[PDB]
């Protein structure tokens, strides 16, 4: 039984509001409820978004690859800038949003994930002398 | 060098240098960073 | 199991009528509202009811009432050239050029080809069974997207001063791009909430 | 016919700043009355208050279009 | 306003990040023309309503007449048009400040 | 009052005169006019001791349980039995029609008839006979009159078509001369929220009677005033309906599967080959004994925005046959545009007589003026063409700018002919070739029913001249479209003199002034033109004036 690629699945309640499921009571309050949440080891999304009696709305990945083959590339968008601000606040530091914004609209700009080395970014489309100054000069050059 | 080129361009536009739109406007507002500050939205949370 | 393909095809059907009225065509309000008791009964749930050419819906655009649509579900789990020309004949037959085929596992790399062959004068989309289980849509991560018109993007162009190159961009492979089918040269407005300005609507060219 | 804003940017005082003591220091006419100025640069922001530097500010737009401000138009931030 | 934010924020976070101070400028206000807050004010509500609309439409992002220009605007600045008007709401004006 | 043998003030006036005993009287009144139950019995002293007048306390009360008369009778709306619903309506409608008199009694009355599909003959009439009454009652009571007073719906009808007409003057004659903007820019949902139409459908709800009174009003209109744009008005109902989903009106109306092409091919201004087979099988679905609606769908088809449609359809289809080396008659496609043309432009000729018969083609069409046009197409991209290719000498041969006399024959005798070739001229302005435009533009003179000097044509080719705007700069070509063309007919026809009016109007900047005042004089109203004539002329000596400061 189970679904392949998931090695350890941990069963837990979340201490953290983030986590917590915020509902809006008939009389308009915010209340927070403690709800079981599983985090696993492995990903394979799309089988586990398919289960039953899983939330198919909240369930997510920090894998970005998969979010870009499942849900798409705005999907993608959001995650990304999750992911960075998780990073970035998890030492009580704060980085204006505005930039985690830029950086994640710079990588999806293109439709597709543009990774930050130099494949990505000498892929896509930028002046030969440009993608020089970046990095692997002589070979730009041979192709320009 | 991913973000070099990108810049405020003068119909308040944010576009990279070969002129494609990134954010139609800055920081999806088109405010500096200096100018803003922390507040508190005081109609979110209080009961109905 | 025969118990729970009932519930599998219940909930792709459901996907699939989601599906069909979010790209505008036009569906029954209970037909998006289908429980899976109301679904064992509008037909056993293998070799009584699964018959995957019974579910086949044929469904009309509301915005013209002649532009159809078929989804298939296909019987076999990899699908071969002979089905896609029994579907092609289906449609010659209702004259229905744009068509939807469910995938159970898996589908020919020359039914691809054909697929991609047949497409000006047939426009065939082929989706996995898998993918179809949920939603897309409905996910938190996911923005709101629509499908913006020729002349709303020529007034967003001549407001903007842009040309359609300087705009973000979208594969046309996307799961939402094929949610929507959308075509290269469409756009789409994505319309999503923002921490600092409230809201914020960008657009992405098809590719 | 205008879309740009009408508050002189940073950048663009600096340039104007610049551009202008460079000017006074090469025995331009000076726009404004001086006293006691010998440094262009306070002559330049004297000016630059007065509003009678004589300088056009062009602003390209990304479409290969543009819009010429006077400096006495913009608004001086 | 309230049920858009219940939206936009369905954790509930007030902390917002946004350009103008409010209250500390409402202070700044106090301190300088010296408001009593134990005797009745003097401004009419009709006025707070008013004054708020017109500078709503100061406050421009995004220039433009036509629906597409006009609707990104009040996008752009969606939320703090919420926040000033849920600051300078005549209630709060008549009451606290 | 007196109706229920309630005391009014008649009773109180024949009490308090010739009494020498008010005191008493005034007494037992309050007390025996008071309100009915034992708690105000005990109250209303106490309740008055504090000078406070009973005034309030009834107003009050009175507000609030009327307020509950509404509620009840909106609940009752869809409540239980209809059997019960209609008697208790019944009852208290005849109950309060000795009060529908009273100015706070009639709300009550008119919010029964409102949850009443059909009433009583004589309340209607009262309803309609008293102009109180019906000023002051809604529309439900009015669509049960109307089903048998057509005078009164005919009554209603007639102002919202007649600022109908008025805006659709405005419209085709409102002086902005822009390639963007036209009397045919707005789209079929644009110009189907206008009051007229959403009112209409209000006042016809969904009963077949009433349409039927519509659509008889609708012809008298279209025949009598000669006026397409209430057959326009009918289609846009029609679609109006669907898109209230009234089926009782869906499902009878055979054209109204008709409207779903007409509608979605108005929208593109294009009939792709579905929608055209579409339309085939609507004809062909027409049998013997019901052709009446071939006249309906000819009015249906008499649309000027129909019309564009299909002149733009025929006129893109010989554009892109040249490509394909294919004639006119080799195009069933074509064929078809050309036959539901030619039944939609007599479809004046099918309500002045009840004609069913399909009008006839003409032959000369297929084999000659659409071959000419093509003619002339072909070798306006064989010269640019032969541009393209380098090696051409000194003095290099223009394009032929002779014209085969045999077209404006066609044009001249042939109203088909006649307007595709209009909107030939102006797909052509379009594309801005002067040589093959001053080719043609002889003959477009003398035109069949002065189609050429039409609004339709004349709106449209003031709409691109905005392409050509300073193709003016040539007094050649500025005497060519007046001199040649524009003021031949403008003399003579209003319409004609005020285009080339407002034309000048807007290209008055783009012409010397020696030029401009040569038009403001050969464009002097005839001294019995309308009001918009002269306005225009003002307009023009006004902007005169303006150009020798600048």
């Amino acid at each position: 039984q189970g679904i392949e690629q998931i090695s350890k699945v941990y069963m837990h309640l979340p201490q953290t509001d983030n986590k917590k499921k915020i509902i809006i009571t008939e009389d308009g309050e915010f209340k927070a409820l403690q709800e079981w949440i599983l985090e696993t080891d492995g990903v394979s999304l799309m089988r586990v978004l398919s289960e039953k009696d899983v939330d198919p709305v909240r369930t997510t990945s920090n894998d970005i690859v998969e979010i870009f083959t499942v849900l798409g590339i705005e999907a993608v968008r959001k995650a990304l800038e999750r992911e960075l601000y998780h990073v970035i606040s998890f030492d009580g530091s704060y980085v204006n949003y505005r930039h985690l914004a830029l950086l994640c609209d710079t990588m999806t700009c293109r439709g597709h994930l543009m990774a930050i080395t130099r494949h990505g970014v000498n892929r896509q489309d930028t002046g030969p002398l440009m993608k020089c100054s970046f990095e692997e000069t002589v070979d730009v050059l041979m192709e320009a | 060098k991913s973000m070099e080129s990108v810049m405020v361009k003068y119909d308040a536009t944010v576009r990279n240098s070969i002129n494609q739109v990134v954010q139609l406007r800055y920081g999806e507002d088109g405010l500096a960073g200096e100018s803003v500050e922390f507040q508190n939205l005081a109609t979110l949370k209080p009961s109905n | 199991d025969d118990e729970e393909e009932t519930y599998r095809l219940w909930k792709i059907r459901k996907t699939i009528m989601q599906l069909c009225h979010d790209r505008g065509y036009l569906v029954t309000q209970d037909e998006l509202d289908q429980t899976l008791e109301e679904f064992k009964a509008q037909f056993k749930p293998s070799e009584g009811r699964p018959r995957r050419t019974d579910l086949t819906v044929l469904v009309a655009h509301n915005d013209d009432p002649t532009d159809q649509m078929f989804v298939f579900f296909p019987e076999e789990p990899k699908v071969g050239i002979k089905t896609i020309k029994v579907y092609c004949q289906r449609m010659q037959e209702e004259n229905i050029t744009r068509a939807l085929i469910v995938v159970q596992q898996g589908m020919t790399p020359s039914a691809k080809q054909s697929l991609v062959d047949m497409a000006p004068k047939y426009i065939l989309e082929q989706f996995l069974q898998q993918e179809l289980l949920i939603n897309i849509t409905e996910h938190e991560l996911v923005p709101e997207h629509v499908v913006m018109t020729k002349e709303e993007v020529t007034e967003l162009l001549a407001r903007y001063k842009l040309r359609e190159n300087q705009l973000p961009r979208i594969q046309a492979g996307d799961p939402v791009a094929r949610y929507f089918g959308i075509k290269r040269g469409q756009v789409v407005k994505i319309i999503r909430p923002s921490e600092t300005a409230g809201r914020y609507i960008t657009y992405r060219l098809v590719q | 016919k205008r879309i740009t804003t009408p508050y002189m940017t940073k950048y663009e005082r600096a340039r104007v700043l610049g551009t202008r003591a460079l000017q006074i220091a090469m025995c331009a006419p000076v726009m404004v009355e001086l006293e006691g100025e010998t440094d262009p640069l306070l002559i330049a922001m004297k000016e630059l208050k007065a509003r009678k530097i004589p300088i056009i500010i062009r602003r390209y737009l990304p479409d290969g279009s543009y819009e010429d401000w006077g400096v006495d138009e913009l608004i001086i931030s | 306003d309230r049920e858009v934010l219940r939206v936009i924020f369905p954790t509930g976070d007030s902390k917002v990040v946004l350009p103008c101070n409010l209250l500390r400028m409402i202070w700044n206000a106090q301190k300088i023309f010296h408001i009593n807050p134990r005797l009745p004010s003097d401004l009419h509500p009709i006025k707070v309503v008013e004054g708020v609309k017109e500078l709503s439409k100061k406050l421009v992002i995004v220039n433009g007449d036509d629906p597409l220009s006009r609707q990104a605007q009040e996008n752009a600045t969606l939320l703090f048009n919420i926040h000033l008007r849920s600051t300078l709401c005549s209630r709060r004006m008549a009451e606290e400040f | 009052l007196q109706d229920l043998g309630v005391a009014n003030g008649e009773d109180l006036k024949e009490t308090l005169t010739n009494c020498t005993e008010p005191l008493k009287a005034i007494e037992q009144f309050q007390t025996e006019n008071g309100v009915l139950l034992p708690s105000l019995q005990s109250a209303l002293p106490f309740l008055d001791l504090h000078g406070t007048p009973r005034l309030e306390f009834h107003q009050s009360v009175f507000d609030e349980l009327r307020d509950k008369l509404l509620e009840r009778v909106s609940a009752i709306a869809s409540e239980g039995k209809a059997e019960e619903r209609y008697k208790k309506l019944e009852d208290l409608l005849e109950k309060s029609f000795s009060l529908v008199k009273m100015p706070s009694l009639q709300p009550v009355v008119m919010c029964v008839m409102k949850h009443l599909p059909k009433v009583p003959e004589k309340k209607l009439k009262l309803v309609m006979a008293d102009k109180e009454l019906y000023r002051a009652c809604a529309v439900e009571v009015k669509r049960q009159i109307w089903q048998d007073n057509q005078a009164l719906f005919g009554d209603e009808v007639s102002p919202l078509l007649k600022q109908y007409i008025l805006e659709k003057e405005s419209a085709l004659f409102s002086t902005e001369l822009s390639v963007l903007h036209n009397f045919f820019s707005p789209s079929p949902k644009t110009r189907r929220q206008g009051e007229v139409v959403q009112r209409l459908t209000r006042m016809v709800g969904k009963n077949v009677k009433l349409y039927d009174m519509v659509l008889q009003f609708l012809r008298t209109l279209f025949l009598r005033t000669r006026n397409v744009h209430y057959c326009t008005l009918r289609a846009e109902l029609l679609m109006s309906l669907h898109d209230l989903d009234v089926g009782e009106i869906c499902t009878v109306d055979p054209c109204h599967k008709f409207t779903w092409c007409l509608d979605a091919c108005i929208r593109e201004r294009f009939v792709d080959s579905k929608r055209a087979r579409e339309l085939q099988g609507f004809l062909d679905g027409v049998k013997k004994g019901q052709e009446q609606v071939l006249g309906d769908l000819s009015m249906i088809l008499c649309d000027p925005f129909a019309i564009n449609t299909l002149a733009l359809s025929t006129v893109r289809h010989l554009q892109e046959l040249v490509g394909q080396e294919t004639l006119p008659r080799d195009s069933p496609d074509l064929l078809l545009l050309l036959r539901l043309l030619a039944l939609g432009q007599g479809a004046w000729d099918m309500i002045d007589s009840q004609v069913f018969k399909e009008p006839k083609m003409e032959v000369e069409l297929i084999t000659r003026f659409l071959p000419m046009l093509m003619s002339f197409l072909v070798d306006d991209y064989t010269f640019n063409v032969d541009q393209k290719l380098p090696a051409e000498e000194k003095a290099p041969v223009s394009y032929p700018n002779t014209l085969p006399e045999s077209f404006t024959k066609f044009l001249q005798e042939q109203r088909m002919a006649c307007e595709v070739g209009l909107y030939y001229v102006l797909h052509i302005t379009k594309q801005r070739n002067k040589n093959a435009l001053l080719r043609l533009l002889p003959g477009l003179v003398e035109t069949f029913g002065d189609l050429a000097f039409g609004d339709i044509f004349l709106h449209l080719l003031t709409g691109n001249l905005a392409l050509l705007a300073d193709e003016f700069a040539l007094e050649d070509f500025c005497s060519s479209l007046f001199d040649g063309f524009f003021l031949t007919a403008s003399p003579r026809k209003e319409n004609v003199h005020r285009h080339a009016l407002r034309l000048l109007i807007h290209l008055h900047p783009r012409v010397a002034p020696s030029k401009l005042e040569a038009l403001q004089k050969a464009l002097e109203p005839t001294g019995q033109s309308g009001e918009a004539v002269k306005e225009l002329y003002s307009q023009l000596g006004e902007k005169l004036e303006q150009l020798d400061h600048r």
